[PDB]
RNA sequence: CGCUGAAAGCAUCUAAGCGGGAAGCCCGCCCCAAGAUGAGGCCUCCCACGGCAGCCGGUAAGGACCCGGGAAGACCA
RNA sequence: CGAUGUCGGCUCGUCGCAUCCUGGGGCUGAAGAAGGUCCCAAGGGUUGGGCUGUUCGCCCAUUAAAGCGGCACGCGAGCUG
């Protein structure tokens, strides 16, 4: 089950077959594996993935020791793709073709402490007619004496954003050996320069 | 099949099983399928 | 003349294979073990009960047709949240809490009662990794 | 929904 | 009025070793194994098998009539074997041998494939017949029913799949 | 809805056994989660310093404070 | 009764199933298509508008369907009045 770590770019649309199809450009190579999960050691298969390259200096000791192990260059960020054995020490974007399917997970933006309406799509209240300064707020939360308490799970105001999404089913338009790149149809999750993961699709 | 808490033979055909803690009546007639409940 | 109080005694490891037992057969008397009421010692207001390992746990047996009607319980506190898990598959995905549930239910119920469970160890399987403490193979 | 309407109990309230 | 009593006669030359709470059969066309309750007793006579019962109570009454048969049964398959037939009725209905496999045509806009499961031999002697061999009575009823359902008779005609003796008894339209 | 099948010489989906069968149930999909006190696992770094399962002082790996900020954000994080 | 705010609407739902639809069936006076009738099933879904304070109902135009009930005839320290 193969996968890759990125970073969002930014979205364009590009032209084919008289189509125009609405594309984000995600920076996914190279990743170099260094650390392998396995069912004795571990308990569960999958590969430690490391991405973006870093100034020594700001990499501690405990760190060092980690890389060094592995043969690697210190790196920004290590996420694993599980269930995966690349038989290299490093992936690219090789691995995905033109028009396979995939999925990708990204940190989505933050809209901070959101209200309901943005939050959940509640309805708000009317805005004339009477209405009393509720004209975003909830309306009733309950019953009365039964249950005589709230449920759990009430949607409510509170942060929203800032949280891990993945968006799934996604076409693989190009992709350039040349540059890393690689072109997915759709939307990701996240603002550019965000970090994302890429994987090859759950759907059938 | 009929449901219905009175299940009695119906013609001469019909017979009364028993089966998985119900009573049910089949028969070669169709109709006369029947099961209590 | 006051009644004898125990100095902390040394608590005895003790080993029962539940192969083919009853489950609530098996159950109380492992409580009354736990509790360590087969001492002549017992004080009911500190931990001196023994250990117990049980080994065979998914080997368990139980009378009627409890094994598809059995049915075990667990609400989340959401709307809706009220799971349902039949004996049978109890046995297929988790079986040492077969055992583990029966004896906790029989356990007094405060601070004291949640401990003695804790004093409880119960495995699916031949084995158990509790060499060290080289248990006493019981009969029950 | 009960078909016979049902009295006020309480009138509504004021700053008397 | 009593099957469990009534004595297995078994052709020479098949075995029957006893065993606990089960049975072994081997003869020509190949083995079974019966399971049978601990509380019936099998017993190996010269030429012949006989069952007996521990009491009267109505369970024994109950296990000992099926003990019989379902050894007789087991008897019966590996010397002689089992088989049923099944005819195609209907207009563009057909059938034939697709490898080892059998070939269902009957009105789908698809053909029909069924695969012979282990120890089930399919045979296709006409368009409109089938036959399904093998020496497990218990299977072969299965797999026979299994493609009687594929394509069960109209109500209305003469259409579908038949068992071979199956009468046709069908309802007026209009 | 069956297969095989007694009791009950026949019949029976059942009393022994075996099939097929729902947008429903269990899993699978996405998100949270070891305060899961039953507090899990792996990789890697630190070291057995002084004075009197303890206290006190200085440190190690490391961390916090402070500062420039941030599609992170009420403060906090 | 030294106070348990009362219809309807809005808002937000959650539950029951005696199921309106969608799924699985038996019987049919089931040719096909389409219905009737009972059984299983609460996962999801179950529209917009005219009249009236209305709930309900009637009507217009659609619909797979335009389900019925409980939660102080849910919900006024949430709004309307
Ligand atoms: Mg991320
Ligand atoms: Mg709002
Ligand atoms: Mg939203
Ligand atoms: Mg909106
Ligand atoms: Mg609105
Ligand atoms: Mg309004
Ligand atoms: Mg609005
Ligand atoms: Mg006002
Ligand atoms: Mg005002
Ligand atoms: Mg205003
Ligand atoms: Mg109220
Ligand atoms: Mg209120
Ligand atoms: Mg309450
Ligand atoms: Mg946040
Ligand atoms: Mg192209
Ligand atoms: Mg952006
Ligand atoms: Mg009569
Ligand atoms: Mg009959
Ligand atoms: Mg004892
Ligand atoms: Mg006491
Ligand atoms: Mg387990
Ligand atoms: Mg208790
Ligand atoms: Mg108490
Ligand atoms: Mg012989
Ligand atoms: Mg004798
Ligand atoms: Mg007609
Ligand atoms: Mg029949
Ligand atoms: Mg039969
Ligand atoms: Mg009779
Ligand atoms: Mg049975
Ligand atoms: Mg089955
Ligand atoms: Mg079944
Ligand atoms: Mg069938
Ligand atoms: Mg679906
Ligand atoms: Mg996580
Ligand atoms: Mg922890
Ligand atoms: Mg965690
Ligand atoms: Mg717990
Ligand atoms: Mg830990
Ligand atoms: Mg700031
Ligand atoms: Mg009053
Ligand atoms: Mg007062
Ligand atoms: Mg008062
Ligand atoms: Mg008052
Ligand atoms: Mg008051
Ligand atoms: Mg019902
Ligand atoms: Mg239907
Ligand atoms: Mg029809
Ligand atoms: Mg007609
Ligand atoms: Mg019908
Ligand atoms: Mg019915
Ligand atoms: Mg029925
Ligand atoms: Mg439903
Ligand atoms: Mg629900
Ligand atoms: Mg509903
Ligand atoms: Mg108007
Ligand atoms: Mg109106
Ligand atoms: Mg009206
Ligand atoms: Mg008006
Ligand atoms: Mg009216
Ligand atoms: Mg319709
Ligand atoms: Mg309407
Ligand atoms: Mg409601
Ligand atoms: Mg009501
Ligand atoms: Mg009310
Ligand atoms: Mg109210
Ligand atoms: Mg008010
Ligand atoms: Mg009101
Ligand atoms: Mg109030
Ligand atoms: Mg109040
Ligand atoms: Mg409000
Ligand atoms: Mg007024
Ligand atoms: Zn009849």
């Amino acid at each position: 089950m193969k996968g890759i770590l990125g970073v969002k770019v930014g979205m364009t649309r590009i032209f084919r077959d008289d189509r125009a199809v609405p594309v984000t450009v995600i920076l996914a190579g190279p990743c170099p594996v260094v650390q392998r999960r396995t069912p004795e050691k571990d308990g569960y298969t999958a590969v430690q993935l490391g991405f973006l390259p870093q100034n020594p200096k700001r990499v501690n000791r405990p760190l060092k020791g980690h890389f060094a192990k592995a043969g690697v260059e210190p790196v920004r960020i290590l996420r694993e793709i599980r269930d995966f054995n690349p038989e290299g020490d490093t992936v690219t974007v090789e691995i995905f073709k033109p028009g396979e399917r995939v999925d990708v997970t990204g940190t989505s933006k933050g809209r901070g402490f959101a209200g309901v309406m943005k939050r959940w799509n509640f309805a708000g209240g009317p805005d004339s007619h009477g209405a009393h300064k509720i004209h975003r707020h909830p309306g009733s939360i309950g019953n009365r004496k039964t249950p005589g308490r709230v449920y759990k799970g009430k949607k409510m105001a509170g942060h929203y954003g800032a949280e891990r999404v993945t968006v799934m089913n996604l076409e693989v338009v190009d992709v350039i050996p040349e540059e890393n790149l690689l072109l997915v149809k759709g939307a990701v999750p996240g603002p550019n320069g965000g970090l994302v993961i890429v994987r090859e699709t759950k759907k059938a | 099949m009929k449901v219905r808490a009175s299940v009695k033979r119906i013609c001469d055909k019909c017979k009364v099983i028993r089966r998985h803690g119900r009573v049910y009546v089949i028969c070669e007639n169709p109709k006369h399928k029947q099961r209590q409940g | 003349m006051k009644t004898y109080v125990p100095k902390q005694v040394e608590p005895r490891w003790v080993l029962i294979d539940a192969e083919g037992k009853t489950l609530g057969r098996l159950a109380t008397k492992i409580a009354t073990l736990l509790r360590g009421k087969h001492r002549p010692d017992w004080t009911p207001n500190v931990a001196m009960g023994d250990f117990v390992v049980v080994v065979n746990a998914d080997k368990i047996r139980v009378t009627g047709k409890k094994l598809e009607q059995k049915i075990y319980t667990r609400y989340s506190g959401y709307p809706g949240g009220l799971k349902k898990i039949p004996l049978e598959k109890m046995l297929a995905t988790h079986p040492e809490r077969v055992l583990e549930h029966a004896v906790k239910g029989m356990l007094p119920k405060g601070p004291l009662g949640r401990r003695l469970f804790k004093r409880l160890k119960v495995y699916a399987g031949p084995d158990h990794p509790h060499q060290a403490q080289r248990p006493e193979k019981l009969e029950v | 929904r009960r078909i016979r309407p049902r009295p006020p109990r309480l009138p509504r309230p004021r700053p008397r | 009025s009593r099957i469990g009593r009534l004595p297995i006669p078994v052709p020479k030359g098949v075995s029957v070793e006893v065993a606990p709470g089960r049975v072994k059969v081997k003869g020509p066309k190949g083995e079974l194994e019966v399971p049978v309750s601990p509380e019936m007793r099998v017993v190996v006579e010269e030429g012949v098998v006989r069952v007996e019962r521990p009491s009267d109570e109505r369970r024994h009454k109950s296990l000992h009539g099926l003990t019989r048969t379902l050894i007789a049964n087991a008897v019966k398959g590996v010397s002689e074997g089992y088989s049923k037939e099944l005819l195609i009725k209907g207009i563009g209905y057909r059938a034939r041998l697709v490898g080892r496999a059998l070939e269902l045509t009957v009105g789908f806009s698809h053909p029909v494939v069924v695969e012979p499961p282990e120890g089930i031999t399919f045979e296709v002697p006409e368009p409109t017949r089938v036959r399904v061999s093998g020496i497990d009575k218990q299977k072969v009823g299965q797999v026979a029913a299994n493609i009687r359902a594929i394509r069960k008779p109209s109500a209305y005609h003469e259409k579908g799949i038949y068992y071979a003796g199956e009468p046709v008894r069908l309802k007026p339209g209009k």
